[PDB]
């Protein structure tokens, strides 16, 4: 069965460090693309960063480009996602998101409301 | 066997009729150029052409240009995964693509959408047609200063004009510095990947353009004739 | 408020699948390897049959 | 006299390798082509065979020119001469097909569906009965151990010669000409962007490149034949009877005839092994 | 706080599952097989192409006599088939186009289809005015429709893309039953024998077993990594075997309530499309993505043949209710009658 856990977070004063962690499990990790998405408190789930099967490319969005660093273990099967210097605006419940099919480039339905290879999800908050 | 030997006669009758009525759908078939129309509901996709039917959950816009007919499809009544059902559009001519680009909000979501779209393994070999809608609105929000660019997109801070740029007359200079801004984060995903499969055709339209009708009919012609050349090498 | 109630189904559903009986996989293993052998004969994909009883020809 | 006999000896060995090789090989693969996409490659199938036979008709006379002797009867010497000249103006037929095909798709890409190949093979075998038809004056107006370069020409009268040499220019090489020029002049204004893309990795361009190619092999060869096989004709009959010329018109021929011999192994490098198509299939 | 404390016993209830099953997995599939000879090479030439379809073929279904079938195309047309002599017995327009299933009647006066349009379609084939006509227009899902199957001439279960199957009265047009529980699209469904259960297989990677007549599921068969796009009974009803698009085809057991084998190989990387098994339940065949049929023993996880007659995706196949013949339907808009010969 497939099932990612999402660990870490809580809350942080603003301008703090916080480290996100993903266990995945059910699948093989190394062949899947590997995502994060958030939920803002009001607001629809949106995608913060990928990481390829090996870790070669990678994408952030630009709200968090340059403070939000994300990298993968396949031999841990574990997912990392560093976030440095925050702000209260990044408040939301951070998403363990996995590409639908594996060998593939694409990434359809990951930033969908009810996707099932994306996990429970971790509350980070920023607010002072 | 003699009763048995009229009755594949009349079998083989029917057959001849049936042949006859899938020839004459099959000229009509290829005659219609099937377009899937996608983007947000922000986006204006369904004023883009300016015949309309709903048949079941699928919004049909039938449209005619130099008697060329045109079949366009929208899809409303599925849900927000689409991983499955797009594959039911992989022998389309063209997709039509509409993105709204005042929304600077919602517009990393457009690309990331885009980018699915143009890596899809089904959908390696169709063009598709890119509609910047809402250029209007574009003008504005640059010209008031309220909502900056480079908030959302920190690469608009070192990024410069292209020098094939062409603005319309009279256009402010910083109007047309992010007008071909958001057009250039899409063909670089084009150009990205596709090796000559498939390209992307990006157009500036507004909610009062009549022109867009033109603009598909143009470009399907060219990927069509791309597309002859592939496929018709050996004649 | 919908969460909830969705969880309440989820946790009702893995109570029923808890509760139903299992054989041991080697059980279903040979039943499955039993029906094989008994229909193997009459399987025209795995014997093909001769051309005369052919129907496709 | 003696120089023809040497010339066309050497330059149908030349020839002789690459035609086979390249026919044969082509062929192949337009059957597995058939195969696998199952789409029509009927004009380049009837190209491929029209050179394929022209190729074949050359072993037989390459043997009477290293002999000088032809044991093998008046009647295959008949069909051996025919043979080559059918085949000749069948892929001339066949050029201007493929051409006419280009321009279709290429000038008018929304009135060219899967359906609009019908009535094609239609074309191909009227196209070959017609001329093998209308090719049979090459034995017939020579039938008066000498044969092919050495046949005797029928006495026909001046006046009845020009009409039919008139007519078999017109409708041989005329009007395929004008069809492939017009056809390449519009299609490679097609192919010309007012807007050239960024990206577009040249496919038009390389396209634009290899049209030009192919109407370009066909001025160069064919053009010069018909320029002296009418006056060719008129030494077989002594009308000019002229020394001086008499020598020139029959090298200068030699030289044409040759020329256009070349298209049955330059055909396969322009249009078939050119495609990336073929490279697939190949590898 | 109470979500967070049903989200833990959930866990616990899902360990324990892992554990009974693990409890009663003594020995493999494997092994027990492994004494019995091999099913050899596996050698099937094209005996029928059906020619036709316009656009890409997107499903088939055999009728019970074996030999009329029925195949769906994105053209929009149904063609009914008589594949002993290739004759295309009807055409059926469609009003949408963009169908994704159709299903044969088991009495054969019947076919059903649909897709994009989120509607089931039965048109009668046995009608005094001797044309196919709409009999009934099956409304009520909310999303595409992707399988379908006649359990009679008045009863049909849908499965559909919006994440539940529904089984049908088609006299009163009504869904008596609605099966939910599946977390994505549902996109395959199968039948057991005796018609009493049926399985099916969602986006969730996750494959259900449902009671007709109760309505609600039994049985949850998790193992794949990737979206579930076909499902097959065993002949018998104690097993079915799913295909994913991570490659791999798996065979469960109903009564076992777990995997009992895997079917993969190394250069193996695209998705499954169709899963069928003979008439003996032997051999079981898979469709992929690289336009191969590959004949899998389903005792011995060993590759007996491929089918490779297809230049574009396979989307379907199906064995003949005798285990004659199998078809197998294409993107090509081509279909495909295969066996093997002494
Ligand atoms: C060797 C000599 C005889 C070649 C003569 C070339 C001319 C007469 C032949 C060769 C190819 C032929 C064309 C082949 C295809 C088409 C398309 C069809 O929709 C109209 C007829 C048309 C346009 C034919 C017209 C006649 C045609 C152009
Ligand atoms: C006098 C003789 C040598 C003239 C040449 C006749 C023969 C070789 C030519 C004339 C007509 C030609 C055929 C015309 C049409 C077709 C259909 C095509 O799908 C395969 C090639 C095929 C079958 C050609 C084969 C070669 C062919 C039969």
């Amino acid at each position: 069965q497939v099932q990612l856990q999402e660990s870490g977070g809580g809350l942080v004063q603003p301008g703090g460090s916080l480290r996100l962690s993903c266990a995945a499990s059910g699948f093989t990790f190394s062949n899947y693309k590997m995502n994060w998405v958030r939920q803002a408190p009001g607001k629809g789930l949106e995608w913060v960063s990928d990481i390829s099967q090996s870790g070669a490319s990678i994408s952030y969005t630009g709200s968090v480009k340059g403070r939000f660093t994300i990298s993968r273990d396949n031999a841990k099967n574990t997912l990392y996602l560093q976030m440095n210097s925050l702000k209260p605006e990044d408040t939301a419940v951070y998403y363990c998101a996995r590409c639908p099919a594996p060998f593939t480039r694409d990434c359809f339905d990951v930033t969908s409301t009810t996707y099932a290879y994306r996990g429970q999800g971790t509350q980070v908050t920023v607010s002072s | 066997t003699e009763d048995q030997r009229n009755e594949e006669k009349a079998q083989r009758e029917a057959n001849k009729m049936i042949e006859k009525q899938l020839q004459k759908d099959k000229q009509v078939y290829r005659a219609t150029h099937r377009l899937l129309l996608l983007g947000a509901d922000n986006s204006g996709k369904s004023t883009i052409v300016k015949i309309y039917h709903v048949n079941s959950g699928i919004f049909e816009t039938k449209f005619q240009v130099d008697k060329v007919n045109f079949h366009m499809f929208d899809v409303g009544a599925q849900r927000d995964e689409r991983r499955k059902w797009i594959q039911c559009f992989n022998d389309v001519t063209a997709i039509i693509f509409v993105v709204d680009s005042s929304d600077y909000n919602r517009l990393q979501e457009a690309l990331n959408d885009f980018k699915s779209i143009w890596n899809n393994r089904w959908l390696r070999t169709i063009s598709v047609i890119l509609f910047l809608n809402k250029q209007d609105l574009l003008a504005e929000k640059v010209l008031a200063g309220k909502s900056k660019i480079e908030d959302y997109f920190p690469e608009f801070a070192r990024y410069t004009t292209p020098e094939d740029a062409t603005p319309e007359p009279g256009e402010d200079p910083r109007v047309t510095r992010a007008k071909y801004f958001i057009r250039d984060e899409f063909l670089r995903i084009s150009t990205a990947s596709g090796d000559g499969r498939h390209y992307c055709y990006p157009h500036f339209t507004c909610s009062v353009d009549t022109e867009n009708a033109r603009r598909i009919f143009n470009d399907c012609r060219d990927i069509i004739q791309r597309m002859h050349l592939r496929q018709y090498e050996l004649l | 408020t919908a969460s909830i109630a969705q969880a309440r189904k989820l946790v009702e559903q893995l109570k029923m699948e808890a509760n139903i009986d299992r054989i041991k996989v080697s059980k279903a293993a040979a039943d499955l390897m039993a029906y094989c052998e008994a229909h193997a004969k009459e399987d025209p994909l795995l014997t093909p049959v001769p051309a005369s009883e052919n129907p496709f020809r | 006299t003696d120089f023809r006999y040497f010339i066309y000896a050497v330059t149908y060995t030349v020839i002789l390798v690459p035609g086979l090789i390249g026919n044969i090989l082509a062929l192949w693969v337009f059957y597995g082509y058939m195969k696998e996409t199952k789409r029509a490659v009927i004009f380049m199938i009837n190209l491929a065979i029209a050179d394929l036979l022209q190729v074949l008709s050359l072993p037989l006379r390459i043997f009477y020119y290293l002999n000088h002797d032809w044991p093998f009867g008046p009647g295959l010497c008949m069909f051996c001469f025919y043979l080559k000249y059918v085949n000749m103006y069948a892929s001339i037929y066949f050029l201007v097909c493929i051409s006419v095909r280009r321009f279709w798709f290429l000038m008018y890409p929304f009135r060219f569906h899967d359906c609009k190949q019908k009535y094609d093979l239609y074309i191909s075998i009227a196209g070959w009965l017609i001329i093998c038809l209308a090719c049979v004056l090459f034995p017939l107006l020579r039938t008066s151990t000498k044969c092919f370069v050495d046949l005797p020409t029928r006495n026909v009268n001046l006046a009845q010669s020009v009409v039919m040499m008139t007519i078999g220019e017109l409708i041989g090489f005329v009007t395929p000409l004008l069809i492939v020029l017009y056809c390449t002049w519009k299609t490679v204004l097609s192919l010309q962007d007012k807007y050239p893309m960024a990206q577009d990795l040249g496919e038009k361009q390389k396209a634009l490149k290899m049209i030009l190619t192919c109407a370009g092999v066909f001025l160069i060869c064919f053009a010069p034949y018909h320029f002296s096989f009418p006056l060719d004709f008129l030494v077989k009959s002594n009308e000019i009877k002229s020394c001086l010329a008499r020598r020139v018109i029959l090298i200068f021929h030699s030289v044409a005839l040759c020329l256009a011999s070349l298209n049955s192994c330059l055909d396969p490098v322009i249009y078939y092994f050119s495609t990336n198509e073929f490279r697939r299939r190949l590898s | 706080s109470e979500l967070d404390q049903l989200r833990q016993e959930a866990e616990q209830l899902k360990n324990q599952i892992r554990d009974a099953r693990k409890a009663c997995a003594d020995a493999t599939l494997s092994q027990i097989t492994n004494n019995i000879d091999p099913v050899g090479r596996i050698q099937m030439r094209t005996r029928r192409t059906l020619r036709g379809h316009l656009a890409k073929i997107y499903a088939m279904h055999w009728g019970t006599d074996s030999r009329l079938l029925v195949s769906a195309s994105q053209d929009g047309k149904l063609i009914i088939w008589d594949s002993y002599t290739t004759n295309k017995v009807h055409a059926i327009p469609l009003r949408s186009s963009w169908v994704m299933t159709c299903a044969y009647a088991p009495s054969g006066n019947y076919v059903a289809c649909g897709g994009l349009d989120n509607i089931c379609s039965i048109y009668n084939l046995k009608t005094r005015e001797g044309n196919v006509r709409v009999s009934r227009e099956l409304a009520g899902h909310t999303g595409y429709l992707s399988c379908c199957r006649f359990l009679d001439d008045n009863q049909i279960v849908t499965s559909s893309g919006d994440t539940t199957c529904a089984l049908w009265d088609i006299e009163t047009g009504q869904q008596t039953t609605t099966f939910t529980g599946h977390t994505g699209d549902v996109m395959s469904l199968s039948l057991a024998p005796d018609t009493r259960l049926f399985v099916s297989g969602a986006c969730d990677a996750s494959a259900k077993l449902w009671d007709v007549r109760e309505g609600m599921c039994r049985q949850t068969f998790t193992g794949h990594e990737s979206d579930i796009n076909a499902i097959c009974f065993f002949p018998n009803g104690n097993a079915f075997a799913t295909g994913s698009d991570d490659a791999t085809c798996r065979l469960f057991d109903l009564r076992a309530d777990q995997e009992l084998m895997t079917y993969s190989h190394d250069n193996i990387i695209c998705g499954i499309t169709s899963v069928s098994f003979s008439k003996s339940g032997r051999l079981l065949l898979a469709g992929y993505d690289d336009f191969n049929c590959n004949v899998w023993d389903a005792l011995k996880a060993d590759r007996a043949g491929v089918l490779a007659g297809h230049d574009n995706r396979v989307s379907c196949l199906g064995v003949t209710d005798d285990g004659m013949a199998v078809a197998t339907g294409s993107w090509d808009s081509f279909l495909k009658i295969w066996n093997g010969s002494s």
